[PDB]
């Protein structure tokens, strides 16, 4: 048997990192008024989406 | 003959140097991206009669 010295080392390192972020906002508002000498009217509407 | 060169080689070592070798290779990439847009709209009306 023929034995040869072969003292050796190898190293490898691979890493990946990722972040993804998405954001949305929506706002809506409506205000209405109505007037008559013997009547008053008001309406409001509000909407929010995230 | 072809098998002989395959199994024991066509040459033999007669002049060798005795050593240590070390190698390192390293790489890094980073990327970050940000983009955002905002819109705001206002519409107002006021109206009057007699």
């Amino acid at each position: 048997v023929d034995v040869q010295q072969n003292d050796s080392a190898t190293y490898t390192n691979v890493s990946g990192n990722t972040i993804s972020e998405y954001q949305r906002s929506l706002a809506t508002s409506v205000a209405i008024e109505g007037r008559y000498n013997f009547f008053s009217g008001s309406l409001s509407t509000d909407f929010d989406s995230n | 003959i072809s098998r002989y060169f395959d199994r024991v080689g066509s040459h033999f070592l007669t002049g060798i140097v005795m050593g240590g070798r070390a190698i390192l290779a390293s790489s890094t990439n980073k990327l970050r991206v940000k983009r955002d847009y905002s819109v705001s709209v206002v519409a107002k009306a006021s109206y009057e009669g007699l």
